[PDB]
RNA sequence: CACAUUCCAACCACACCUGGCGUGUGGC
DNA sequence: TATCCGCTCACAATGCCACACGCGCTGCTCGGCC
DNA sequence: CCGAGCAGCTACTTGTGAGCGGATA
């Protein structure tokens, strides 16, 4: 009996199976408390229990084991943990740990963790050799994620124009500045189906912040990776809690020396939300922000970062424009020049049903000469010469013409010969 | 032999009778008869969180155990030393050592 | 009994307390430091 | 035992140090927590130490020695010193100082200074015989800071241009003006290099406010010298801070009779944090700055001067424009005629990535006569009545195309008769 | 179906205050 | 070895009334299943 | 790191009665 074989199937398969347990109606609680009482009453027939979940450091010093059922919030199930533990085996935030597990003991309301057995899958042996965040040392991005798939359907073109206008690499800073609804969420969608294609070694995550329930239900059946999001049924404190605990678990697996890529969507609404729960401090500038409200965006953001041991941490966070709202605009401000890699998107090419609708010469990746070979940059230079003189909208249809008629990018460079 | 006698201190100066000890050991040059201090209170214990994250090298009785050669000048030296309240040992006046089995606890708790 | 102990609100943040209150305050005090040095497997002498 | 032979050393060496010393992980620790503990463990053996670093004055009066591992902020290896011993021996912000030092004694967390031995590289007996900044009398510059290295490497030319739009001494004001993404940073890094590798003798510092990690890496290993920086992940208290710190130690310096020369990168930041933690005063003009905001940036490129009894301060600082926002170009338009030296980038240049992208005419430098000799000062009107009628752009790759023939500038002065 | 209570025109309920202890002084 | 003598410790020493006043500073240690 | 409660910085009474050695036959 572990967590997430109950945490994972949908509420149908937790009906009928406390059904089967001879349950009272299981059907009148929360999936929190479906798992609660199924585990509860699992436990009263005499099964020791494993489980699993992302660490949270509290401020009485205990901590408490989180799902991404729960989008890593508070429930029934969270698996509470002593201080002490977090002590010995070294926890912190972001510690995703799986082990040994019972219910709560009598006159306890929240599980127990017994016996650590993975620390961010590794052995919790080794787990206290581990090298911190910040005493790494940065660098670019020199290994190429390529984004095409090479198959030729018909939305695959918005991945080879991507090999085309801006290149990603592990350890990327990138930032999307698109005004709403101009095709931010498809773009997102196909970046993410194309990261757990080609490279289903590196961890894959999504960022949701203040977002549609149809948005987030459709997002986490459509890629192939364990997402978390929050709508706006919940304030700000939902947002930036999840906030915290998914930038402390990318950066627990990068102290591991994983490589973490993290797809965040979208700022505006994390910066509205750090904005609403921080205190005012008496520093008011345009757009009612707090001058203090931007230091955890930029917190977030500066998290991204290519180490040199092992392991990087790609950030990729989009950002909203021409919202009407100055102090959206602001917001962008201060993010306009703290990435080195910009995907534009203006909408008077979306506004014509051209997709993906990129604007090509005002997107562009700084030090993108450790990423691609001598041939692919010159290749770029030139494609980049070719479309400087035109326009936006048609050029960018000549773009994606040019792409169309070849399979895959290497066509496209020798015909551009 | 450097045995490990106990001594209390006054509530809180633990470390600074420690300290105080140490200087009246180097003071008249009698480090022949005794050790170290041996502060016990190796309980790194301490409260993390949101822009608070320090140590606590504190949270243990008052107990500042030194390790010495028991003698008549060797106790009269670190009888000298004010805040020195508590010399413990069922005696008159000249108490008996704790032993090893109780050197190696204590090391233990000093490692772990 | 807790009334049956003085402890009235005085003017401002301090309060008028008893005699008694100390001294149970002390006895609780040294008695869960007992059962803390009873658990650690304190030396024979520490936990004389 | 030395403060700085752990300061300098990477993280890695401090881990096989400590887990030879027997110690408890200090992986799980911070690079400040781990010169911390392994000093401390060192003091438990018995030795005296001897540290080093530079002093910020506090307003409760006492003192902190500060290192450039901490780009000179707080930590737990932090010196304290009392104010009685700035009294004896006339200490202030700027001053480094190195001397015996011991760590926190018992109920303390913080090292204490014993005995000064080193102030400002000089004998603390003659520390108190010092000349202060604001009784000085500034000059223009008179002694050439050649910028050639002679070797004719490729990039080496964007150096040689520099002695041809825009000439350099010691003490001078000049301010770069060039939008983002325009070549700002190879140019600073080349100044670095050929300023370490002419002038050795002369103290090279940089600083880096709300700039990008990996740029600050790159930074901090391809200069010779000892860099400052301060990157987004960080309030504007911070970049503050620092700017205090360097220019302090700047002053403390010239004080001493030292050249300082200063590259600071970007100003713009600089002045967007020193109008964020300033307090509204109800000035407000264009662009959101107070009246008073301004006052800082004001004073730290007005330290900028030529001392005549010995030694100088040469400031150097960029400033970006054309970044859509107005705020930015008032700052810049404050920052117009206040420098007697100026290098003007145009983004028009750059967009054909022919480089350096350097405007010649709109470049140039007040009093740069008593700079250089008269052949040279001829041979640059002539050179600047040829580039004159011609436009920008490829007036530049005609100067690009004339440099790169000759080996130094010597034989193209020659060949320009 | 059953257990168990029912949140609002005057007003009943929502009141009124430092000897804990010691010291000093004075009177009978 | 019983037994008187000398040294040591617990306990006591009105009652009422009236007035006035007080228990600080630095330092140390413990406080916490959402 | 923050807050809350708590600790270090003697002798002019005299008399009475009971108890604990103690030293003398
Ligand atoms: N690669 C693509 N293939 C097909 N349609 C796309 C693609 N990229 C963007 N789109 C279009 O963009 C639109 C996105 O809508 P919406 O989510 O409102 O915009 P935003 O993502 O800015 O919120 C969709 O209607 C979709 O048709
Ligand atoms: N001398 C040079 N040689 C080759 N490439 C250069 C040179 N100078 C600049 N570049 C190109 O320009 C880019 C500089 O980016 P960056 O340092 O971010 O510029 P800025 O700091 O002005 O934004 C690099 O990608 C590099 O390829
Ligand atoms: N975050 C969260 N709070 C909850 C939940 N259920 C109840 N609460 C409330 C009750 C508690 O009084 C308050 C937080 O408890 P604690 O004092 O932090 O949260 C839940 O599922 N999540
Ligand atoms: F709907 Be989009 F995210 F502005
Ligand atoms: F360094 Be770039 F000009 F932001
Ligand atoms: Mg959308
Ligand atoms: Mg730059």
């Amino acid at each position: 009996m572990n967590l997430t074989e109950l945490k994972n199937t949908p509420v149908s398969e937790l009906i009928t199976l406390g059904e089967n347990m001879g349950l009272e109606n299981l059907a009148r609680m929360r999936k929190q408390d479906i798992i609660f009482a199924i585990l509860k009453q699992h436990a009263k027939s005499g099964e020791d229990i494993f489980g699993d979940g992302v660490l949270e450091i509290l401020q009485d010093g205990f901590g408490f084991l989180r799902s991404a059922d729960s989008s890593y919030l508070a429930g029934p199930d969270d698996i509470y943990v002593s201080p002490s533990q977090i002590r010995r085996f070294n926890l912190r935030t972001g510690d995703t740990i799986s082990g040994k597990i019972r219910p709560p003991k009598e006159g306890e309301r929240y599980f127990a963790l017994l016996k650590v057995n993975e620390v961010n899958f590794d052995k919790p042996e080794n787990a206290r050799n581990k090298i911190l965040f910040e005493n790494l040392t940065p660098l670019h991005a020199n290994s190429r994620l390529r984004m095409e798939r090479g198959n030729g359907s018909t939305e695959d073109l918005t991945a080879r124009v991507l090999d085309l206008a801006s290149p990603i690499g592990r350890g990327q800073r990138g930032l999307i500045v698109a005004p709403p609804k101009a095709g931010k969420t498809m773009l997102l969608q196909n970046i993410a189906q194309s990261i757990a294609y080609n490279h289903p070694d590196c961890v894959l995550m999504v960022l949701l912040i203040d977002e549609r329930p149809e948005e987030v239900t459709e997002m986490q059946r459509l890629v192939k990776g364990e997402v978390v999001a929050s709508t706006f049924d919940e304030p700000a404190s939902r947002h930036v809690q999840v906030a915290e605990m998914v930038i402390e678990k990318a950066k627990r697996l990068v102290e591991h020396k994983k490589d973490v890529i993290i797809l965040l969507d979208s700022i505006t609404r994390l910066a509205r939300a750090y904005n609403t729960v921080v205190p005012a401090s008496g520093k008011v500038l345009t757009g009612g922000v707090d001058a203090n409200a931007l230091h955890r965006p930029k917190r977030f953001f500066g998290a991204a970062r290519n180490v040199e041991e092992g392991g990087s941490l790609t950030i990729i966070a989009t950002a909203l424009i021409d919202t009407g709202s100055k102090m959206d605009e602001v917001i962008y401000e201060e993010f306009k020049g703290t990435g080195n890699m910009e995907l534009h998107l203006s909408r008077k090419i979306a506004e014509k049903r051209v997709f993906p609708a990129i604007d090509y010469n005002r997107s562009g990746t700084r030090k993108e000469e450790l990423l691609t070979t001598q041939e692919e940059l010159q290749k770029m230079w030139i494609l980049r010469k070719i479309i400087h003189p035109m326009g936006e909208i048609d050029a960018m249809e000549f773009l994606i013409n040019k792409l169309a008629m070849t399979k895959t990018n290497d066509d496209f460079f020798e015909m551009m010969k | 032999k450097k045995r490990w006698y106990v001594v209390q201190a006054f509530s809180g100066f633990e470390g600074r009778v420690a300290t105080s000890l140490r200087e009246h050991i180097k003071l008249h040059n009698m480090e022949d008869l005794f050790g170290e201090v041996m502060v016990p209170t190796e309980e790194v214990v301490e409260i993390r969180g949101g822009q608070r994250r320090k140590s606590e090298r504190k949270f243990f009785p008052g107990y500042v155990l030194v390790q010495m050669v028991m003698n008549d000048a060797s106790w009269h030296l670190v009888r000298s030393v004010p805040r020195v309240m508590g010399f413990i040992g069922g005696t008159s006046d000249r108490p008996a050592p704790i032993s090893d089995k109780e050197v190696d606890a204590i090391m233990n708790r000093l490692q772990q | 009994p807790p009334d049956l102990r003085p402890l009235v609100p005085l003017d401002g943040g301090r309060f008028a307390t008893s005699d008694l209150n100390d001294l149970y305050r002390r006895v609780i005090n040294r008695n869960n430091r007992l059962k803390r040095l009873l658990d650690l497997a304190a030396p024979d002498i520490i936990v004389r």
